[PDB]
């Protein structure tokens, strides 16, 4: 719920736009953490994509993690 | 009047007046320090006053060449 | 003391203005633009106009048979040519996208936006005038009623220079974007054509006459337009009250090898501005009396080119 | 060979030299470095070339599981070993701080810090000690985490001595003009004569060595003494002065940097005592033998003083000639001192002593043959620059219209001082006068008119030594109260060049600081208080300031009234040019002298005015004393030839190279009417050179010389051998960067070897590139270009490095290097530093063509221009020509070209505008095109290469058909396509013909199998899933055909004038990444991957460079990234969107612009700066949005290496959507 | 002598002839001491008319060889 109020400066409005348009913030969520959150995740994945429930990859998920 | 007297503005003040006194001071002075008796209140060759009022005090602001 | 005169109008001319302040455009202005941009004149392909500098030139049509390069008059015209025509693109170009933005269609431009409002004022955009360094070109108060009318000047008088091809009398110095040029060329033509070699090119020296006389080649070269202030041509007066600015007649030129203090030396200024730029030459103008130079001198006396 | 090549390297480098130089044993411990390193590095440097080139080679299989072993090891040990050897000279500055008793009791806790730090660093030590070898000691791993910890705190560490270092630059003044880390070294001798014998230089004006003489005291170590004095320039040239007041080290080094400045003052001044009464005692020519060069000017100054007032006096007693005999006597001194010494002589130093001595005469005997004074009372003899060496009181005294000032006494030696004209006359004597009244000069006018000179020449004569500064807009007010500080300590002149083109606010309190000084001088009162500086502090008189600003330009403020009190003004405008060169042309020596003078002025006058108007053009001063000290070899050549066909000889040829193709005619045309007499003279011509270029450019594969080439490339060595730097101005594709590769490489081939490197200075922000002082933790950084001009400006290196920069010139970052291309050659830095330019080094820029310069930048460097037509594009074309006649030899070379030569030269100018095509979307120079079309070619033909199979001429020609229909139509619109078409119809090779049903010739391909013309788009439905993703994309026919166009481009390997980049250009909404991302998904990710970026206006150069870095995530240029050794793709939507620049120069591309070009970038991680990263392996793609109007565009230098071309919209937006309502 | 062999002019004495320069600018061309330049600052493969001179310098050859 961005409206004039929660705009100071330009630069909100450029993060903002990158993250309509691809949703990777560059190593905000990659500092030593994507690994253990998209790890958090996978057992999910085991049925979601149903990879026959017999394995998976490791970039596929943060693929499926943008998708989600 | 404008550029008729002079090409661009000037910024003469009184800086450039006591210059001018403090070196003529000195020159009456160091004439007649070897003045015993005075003919008619002087004996000053009064050219280089002209030179040193000309180029030298004055001279700074000039940036054209016709003012001068 | 006619000095006094222009102080108090300019003077006046503020004073009312600041109390002015105190009391409590895309419409048909673009169509009058849509309608001034089918008059000024059409450009000049390169390709054709290599060609008819090519085919015609000389000093004198008995002394030379037509020749480009090697002329400077030729040369000359070639430069202001590319000068113009590199003027007329940017012109058509920035009205057509002024306009192409409203009734065209274009993602709106802030140099455009700042364009409409000096076309509704009086003065004509920046972008006709200046560049990040400098590229002064005809800078005039009117959005047209002199700036447009002055290069359409330009550009006429430029084209009968041309398409005849001939060489006519009483050149409009005024016209040329670099005057310097002209008198160097004149120079250089009189010491090729004439005692060629006899005299060196630094040897020539520079002088005037001013043709004292309404109704009239030779070494030398005619020009219109000059303007004194505040005498007359020969036999230099005090000048009315009103007329501050008075014509100036035939100046033609000369020059000599060298050898081979009553006068008075003035300046020729482009603009009235009055800098140390836009000097384009010197003349000295005997005509004394009993008033000395100096007189003159602190009088401020001037020949300058245009008027306002 | 290659295992040869692998074996005895091996043999070598496991065999290295082990000898390492020992700072002391003075403790348990020895602490150790590398004096041979240089060695080390390089060796290694070129080692890694061999391994790279065999590596790369085809023929190499078995090496790849040693060699990247080896150069991983090597690789590894460098930076270990840099780090290492950084803490050491940290640690090597701090030793004697903490050796005293008192700073160590007055802060025991950093003591003890340090205690704990030799602790460590010992046992490292003593580790390394253990191993005997450096490449095990370098392996162990607890090592590494220790040294940046220990560096940072002893960065720590000098940020608590700050506070001692401000008391000891008290204690002597000249530390003042030195930087705080330079001033820790400076201060841990360590030696007598080792630790300062390479900074004499930054801590007097002219001293550069000095002899050291061990007396051996009874039982203490014999203490070397300082006994004689030397400048020396050059190689060998040397200037020496002995000493009989001797000079002794001590413990204190204050105590004997002391001693030397007095030593020297009193000897100089015992010296010139004699050197006075020697003078008219022994004759002219002994004593100007005999003595140095500083002695000798003041006794001709002083001979002529006295002579002449005699001689004005005896005119007082009677009419006399002894006046006469006086000026006579001069005019006799001069024949002997011109015929003699000027035309034969030894030594560079020698020699500027000569020609110093006959300008000055040449002045004297000017001024004497019109010197119609009376008595001494008169002005015209009050009016010069008198001396008097007083007997009675023995000291100099020098005389102006009224001041006087005593000598300074400072050692100089031969210096080059300048001519005088009445305007320095004018000069002299205003600032004369201000100083009288307690002021300082601050000249104004133009660029290049001679005011710094001028003021280091007012400097040079009065005996004072002067310290010039170049202030900039990153400057802060503490600097500049050091520098006062300094100033108004020793007796020294300030002259702070370009001191307008900083802060407001700082001249705000600058204001108060220089008022200050004023007050105080003007009382005399020995000892004053200075604002915000709460101890006490002394001054000397014979202090001045001056700054020379610049008035009006862009980025340049005003002096707030408080501060334009104290100057008073120096109007310098047009400076004199015929005097100048008259005196010049007399002190080389020459007889002609007059004539030529006007001859030099008239030319350059009408060169100036009448030719045609370009930004770069120069006909100042710069490029004057250029072309006269170049002049002065070729009358010192044997040659008694008439001078006049030397001076145009030497004119035309230095002022060729700036022209444009037009100028050229009017300028020698020019020419001929100055010089009639004379009719021509060839060019001398370099033999070595000429003979050697075709040489290499043949080495080359794809190299065709042509005589332009040989043209351009010697003027440019010219330009090289006479002056500092230079630029290439040129517009793109015009063969500069390979002019500079081929000149380095003949100068390397004859010995003199050459180096070259690059950067990029919109790429990087400028506070970065000189360095700033941190913004939070008040702390210095250092600055990327001038941690390369340290690096490279050490003396005892074989190199010669050119630091080329590369981009726009915009003034701001560039205009604070004048000093640095002035004659003063010296860098000056906000931090304090100052440092020394060699000629080993050079600097050039290879910009395409100034817009944004001032001509104080435009007249300080030289210049050569590159025109389009030097280097056609048909040129280029014969070169791939010679790479296919390389291997793939059988006839396809000749074959292919057979139709190309005619099919292209007689064909692309009729497309431009014969036919209507006025919507050329992207405005190009053809050139590009013509890159293009050959890129696309090879990859057609990549396939028919794979398989070692030969085609007949026909289908070659339907090949070059469909190669140049797309990539010159790929930037137009159906109709403009139509007209193409018909054109091609019309007057070329065979277009599908079999049934062209309304369809253009872009719709159909030509096959491999067969030579035909077809096309169609796959059927391919969904998956079962129905989300709107899910239902991604189709198989359209613009999908199909951007991959057609695509991939050819994308599978060519790296080839010269391809970076396998790709980018399209198709209105908002117009299916961009649409088709990129179905090619996207086609990828394989197991030998694969890909990436995505967006743009928009404020995305800066740090967040690219960001983003990439985090990509890599490895340095794969020192052999790393097995996760990276997938190939990668870099893809970004829209380039155009980043904010331009108010100029026009957008600051975001160029980052870009140095990745696809070169590949990395230069670091910034608050650690290390001058060192790059390396991109081994990227592939790069883009998309546009058909620029135009209120759409930007991209830098035309970037539009040379992207595949460029239209993406319509699609007309079958019926099928589209038919499939999902289907299913 | 003969137009085949003996009038085969080695680049040596091309160069030389080349240098003598004597006429033929009847379009005026500059300095041969460097370079031809036809009309603005392009380069000229050649001399423009050399033939004229390669007949001159034949005819003299033949008479010194008679
Ligand atoms: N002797 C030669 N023979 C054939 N081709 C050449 C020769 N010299 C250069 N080229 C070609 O010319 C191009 C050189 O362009 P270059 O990189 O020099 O442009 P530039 O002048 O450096 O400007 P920019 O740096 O903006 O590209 C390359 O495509 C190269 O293959
Ligand atoms: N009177 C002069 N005699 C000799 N050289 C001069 C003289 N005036 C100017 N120059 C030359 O001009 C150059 C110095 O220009 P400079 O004063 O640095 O320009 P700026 O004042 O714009 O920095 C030097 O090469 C210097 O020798
Ligand atoms: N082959 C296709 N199949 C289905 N939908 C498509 C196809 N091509 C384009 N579209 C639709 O048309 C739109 C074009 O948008 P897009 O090309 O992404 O904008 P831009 O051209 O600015 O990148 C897409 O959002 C997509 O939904």
């Amino acid at each position: 719920l961005m409206t004039d109020s929660e705009v100071k400066k330009e630069e909100f409005l450029e993060y903002i736009n990158m993250v309509l348009s691809t949703g990777e913030i560059p190593n905000l969520l990659a500092k030593d953490e994507r690994e253990v959150w998209l790890g958090d995740i996978s057992q999910a994945y085991c049925k979601e994509k149903n990879l026959g429930n017999i394995d998976p990859p490791q970039s596929e998920l943060w693929t499926y993690f943008v998708d989600r | 009047f404008g550029p008729l007297g002079w090409c661009v503005p000037y910024e003469y003040n009184y800086s450039d007046l006591e210059a001018s006194l403090l070196y003529i001071e000195k020159y009456l002075t160091n004439l007649m320090s070897t003045p015993q008796p005075n003919s008619h209140n002087l004996p000053i060759s009064m050219n280089v006053v002209r030179y040193m009022i000309c180029e030298v005090q004055y001279g700074g602001r000039i940036t054209d060449d016709l003012d001068r | 003391s006619n000095a006094d005169l222009t102080f108090r109008l300019k003077e006046s001319k503020e004073m009312i203005n600041t109390v002015m302040e105190t009391r409590p455009r895309e419409e048909i202005v673009q169509d009058k633009a849509k309608d001034m941009l089918k008059n000024l004149p059409p450009d000049y392909n390169d390709v054709e106009v290599r060609e008819l500098v090519s085919k015609l030139g000389g000093p004198n049509p008995k002394t030379s048979t037509e020749r480009g390069m090697t002329v400077p008059l030729n040369i000359f015209l070639y430069q202001e040519v590319t000068r113009m025509q590199r003027v007329i693109g940017l012109v058509r170009k920035t009205l057509q996208d002024t306009i192409l933005a409203i009734d065209g269609q274009i993602i709106m431009t802030p140099e455009i936006l700042e364009a409409i409002n000096a076309i509704y004022d009086a003065k004509v955009p920046n972008s006709w005038l200046y560049d990040p360094s400098g590229a002064e070109i005809s800078w005039l108060l009117p959005n047209l009623g002199s700036w447009s009318t002055s290069l359409s000047d330009r550009n006429k008088q430029l084209n009968d220079w041309l398409r005849s091809g001939q060489r006519p009398i009483l050149f409009w110095l005024t016209g040329f974007f670099n005057p310097q040029g002209f008198l160097t060329g004149m120079k250089q033509e009189v010491t090729r054509n004439h005692k060629k070699e006899a005299w060196s090119l630094d040897d020539v020296v520079y002088s005037t006459t001013v043709k004292e006389r309404e109704k009239e080649p030779a070494e030398g070269v005619y020009i219109k337009g000059l303007y004194l202030e505040g005498c007359k041509w020969s036999k230099n007066g005090l000048d009315d009250s009103d007329p501050k600015k008075i014509f100036a007649d035939l100046p033609i030129l000369h020059v000599s090898a060298i050898n081979k203090s009553n006068t008075y030396l003035c300046p020729v200024y482009k603009y009235p501005k009055r800098t140390d730029k836009y000097l384009i030459f010197r003349v000295g103008l005997p005509c004394e009396g009993s008033n000395n130079p100096s007189h003159w001198k602190l009088r401020g006396v001037a020949l300058l080119c245009s008027t306002e | 060979k290659i295992r040869t090549g692998l074996d005895e390297i091996n043999l070598y480098w496991n065999d290295m030299q082990f000898q390492f130089g020992i700072w002391g044993k003075r403790d348990v411990p020895c602490m150790l470095n590398g004096l041979i390193v240089g060695t080390i590095l390089e060796r290694l440097e070129e080692d890694q070339l061999q391994l790279s080139t065999f590596n790369s080679q085809r023929h190499v299989t078995p090496f790849k599981a040693e060699v990247e072993n080896l150069i991983r090891t090597f690789s590894d040990v460098n930076d270990t070993l840099d780090m290492w050897v950084k803490v050491q000279k940290l640690w090597t500055s701090l030793e004697p701080v903490f050796t005293g008793g008192d700073i160590a009791r007055q802060m025991p806790l950093q003591a003890k810090q340090f205690q704990g730090i030799d602790k460590n660093w010992m046992k490292i030590m003593e580790k390394a000690v253990e191993t005997k070898k450096v490449i095990p000691c370098c392996q162990n791993d607890m090592l590494k985490d220790f040294l940046p910890d220990l560096n940072r705190k002893l960065e720590d560490c000098q940020k608590m001595l700050e506070a001692y270092l401000e008391g000891k630059r008290k204690k002597f003044p000249r530390f003042y003009f030195v930087s705080n880390p330079t001033l820790l070294k400076i201060l841990s001798q360590g030696s007598e004569p080792t630790s300062i014998q390479e900074d004499f230089e930054k801590l007097f004006d002219a001293i550069t060595k000095v002899t050291f003489e061990s007396a051996k005291d009874k039982k203490n170590p014999a203490l070397k003494q300082i006994t004689q004095i030397q400048q020396v320039i050059g190689r060998n040239e040397e200037n020496i002065s002995l000493t009989g007041y001797y000079v002794k080290c001590e413990g204190n080094i204050e105590d004997w940097l002391k001693k030397l400045e007095q030593n020297m003052q009193q000897t100089l001044k015992d010296i010139a005592s004699a050197a006075a009464q020697q003078v008219f005692q022994v004759g002219l020519k002994e004593f100007v033998s005999s003595q140095a060069s500083q002695i000798a000017l003041l006794g001709l100054q002083i001979l002529w003083t006295s002579k002449v007032n005699e001689g004005l006096e005896r005119l007082s007693r009677n009419e006399r000639n002894a006046m006469d005999i006086k000026r006579n006597e001069i005019k006799e001194h001069m024949n002997i001192l011109s015929s003699m010494c000027l035309e034969d002589l030894n030594g560079a130093v020698e020699r500027t002593k000569v020609e110093t001595l006959v300008t000055i005469q040449v002045h004297q005997k000017d001024i004497s043959m019109d010197l119609k004074c009376k008595d001494v009372n008169d002005f015209e003899w009050q009016k010069q620059t008198r001396i008097a060496w007083k007997t009675d009181i023995d000291e100099c005294i020098i005389s102006i219209t009224d001041w006087d000032s005593p000598y300074s006494y400072e050692f100089l030696g031969a210096k080059e001082r300048l001519c005088i004209t009445p305007l320095t006359d004018r000069c002299y004597i205003t600032l004369a006068q201000a100083m009288s009244m307690y002021y300082g000069g601050a000249p104004a006018g133009p660029a290049g008119t001679g005011k710094t000179e001028t003021v280091k020449d007012l400097g040079r004569t009065l005996g004072v030594f002067v310290v010039v500064t170049n202030c900039s807009d990153q400057h802060r007010y503490r600097d500049m109260a050091k520098i006062f500080k300094g100033l108004v300590q020793s007796g020294l002149w300030g002259c702070f060049d370009e001191f307008n083109r900083i802060d407001l606010e700082v001249l705000s309190v600058v204001a108060m600081q220089v008022e200050s000084i004023t007050t105080a001088r003007k009382q005399h009162m020995k000892k004053f208080m200075f604002p915000e500086e709460e101890i006490e502090i002394e001054l000397i008189p014979t202090v001045s300031y001056f700054i020379t600003m610049n008035p009006g330009y862009a980025g340049r403020q005003e002096l707030p009234e408080n501060l334009k009190v104290l100057f008073r003004g120096v109007s310098m405008m047009v400076p004199d040019r015929e005097i100048i060169i008259k005196v010049k042309l007399a002190s080389v020596g020459y007889l002609q002298i007059d004539l030529l003078a006007k001859k030099f002025n008239v030319l350059y006058r009408l060169c100036e005015e009448q030719l045609s108007k370009q930004r770069h053009y120069d006909f100042g001063l710069r490029n004057i004393l250029s072309v006269l000290r170049t002049a002065g070899n070729t009358k010192r050549q044997e040659i008694k030839s008439d001078e006049e066909m030397l001076l145009m000889r030497s004119l035309r040829d230095m002022n060729l190279s700036k022209l444009v193709a037009d100028d050229i005619p009017l300028f020698n045309g020019l020419l001929a009417d100055i010089f009639p007499k004379l009719k021509e003279v060839p060019k001398k011509l370099y033999p070595d050179v000429e003979k050697k270029i075709p040489e290499e450019i043949n080495a080359e594969s794809y190299l065709i010389n042509t005589p332009s080439f040989q043209l351009k490339i010697i003027q440019l060595y010219e330009t090289c051998l006479v002056r500092h730097g230079f630029m290439l101005v040129g517009p793109t594709g015009s063969g500069k960067s390979t002019i500079m590769k081929i000149l380095t490489e003949v100068l390397t081939k004859l010995g003199s070897p050459h180096k070259i490197v690059i950067m990029n200075p919109k790429a990087i922000t400028a506070e970065q590139m000189y360095g700033v002082k941190s913004e939070i933790s008040d702390d210095w950084i250092p600055g990327v270009f001038s941690t390369i001009w340290a690096k490279s400006n050490n003396r005892a290196l074989k190199h010669t490095t050119w630091i080329t920069c590369d981009g726009p010139v915009d003034a701001i970052w560039i205009e604070n290097l004048n000093t640095v291309l002035d004659d003063n050659k010296i860098l000056t830095l906000a931090n304090g530093e100052r440092i020394a330019m060699t000629e080993n080094c050079k600097v050039v820029f290879e910009v395409e063509n100034l817009n944004n310069a001032s001509p104080a930048t435009v007249s300080r460097c030289g210049q050569v221009y590159v025109s389009p037509t030097d280097l056609g594009y048909e040129a280029v074309i014969e070169g791939w020509i010679r790479n296919r006649k390389a291997s793939g030899r059988a006839e396809e070379s000749d074959k292919l070209g057979n139709i190309l030569r005619k099919y292209l030269i007689n064909m692309r100018f009729i497309e431009l505008q014969s036919k209507e095509c006025k919507e050329p979307m992207m405005d190009t120079s053809p050139v590009i095109s013509v890159i293009n079309i050959l890129n696309l070619l090879t990859g057609c033909l990549q396939y028919f290469v794979q398989t070692q199979r030969t085609l007949s001429e026909q289908e070659y020609e339907k090949f070059i058909v469909y190669s140049m229909a797309w990539a010159i139509g790929g930037i137009y619109e159906a109709q403009d396509r139509v007209r193409f078409h018909e054109l091609l119809l019309a007057k070329n090779a065979p277009i599908p013909q079999k049934g062209k049903e309304n369809e253009t010739v872009f719709d159909y391909y030509v096959s491999q199998d067969y030579l035909d013309w077809k096309i169609c788009s796959p059927e391919e439905w969904v998956p079962p899933q129905s989300l709107q993703f899910s239902q991604l994309l189709l198989p359209t026919l613009d999908s199909f055909r951007a991959e057609m166009l695509l991939n050819f481009i994308l599978t060519q390997p790296k080839s010269h004038t391809c970076s396998n980049s790709a980018l399209l250009i198709g209105g908002s909404g117009t299916a961009k990444t649409s088709s990129v991302l179905l090619y996207c998904n086609k990828f394989d990710p197991q030998k694969m991957l890909f990436k995505r970026t967006n743009f928009s206006s404020a995305t800066s150069p740090f967040m690219f460079q960001s983003t990439i870095e985090a990509e890599c995530d490895f340095k794969v240029g020192k052999e790393f990234a097995p996760p990276g050794n997938k190939m990668m793709t870099i893809f970004i939507d829209d380039m155009s969107m980043p904010f331009v620049n108010k100029w026009g120069d957008q600051i975001t591309l160029e980052l870009v612009r140095q990745l696809i070009e070169t590949g990395g970038f230069y670091m910034l991680d608050k650690t290390q700066r001058g060192n790059q990263r390396k991109m081994k392996n990227l592939q790069y793609i883009g998309a546009m949005n058909h620029p135009g109007g209120g759409r930007n565009d991209i830098p035309n230098r970037l539009k040379r290496q992207f595949f460029i071309f239209n993406m319509i919209l699609p007309l079958s937006i019926e099928g589209i959507y038919g499939p999902i309502i289907k299913h | 002598k003969l137009r085949q062999r003996k009038d085969l002019t080695e680049e040596e004495i091309v160069d030389i002839q080349f240098r003598n320069r004597g006429e033929g600018l009847e379009n005026g061309e500059f300095y041969d001491g460097q370079f031809w330049r036809n009309i603005q600052g392009l380069i000229l493969p050649h001399h423009p008319k050399k033939d004229e001179f390669i007949e001159e310098y034949l005819k003299q050859e033949e008479v010194r060889i008679n």
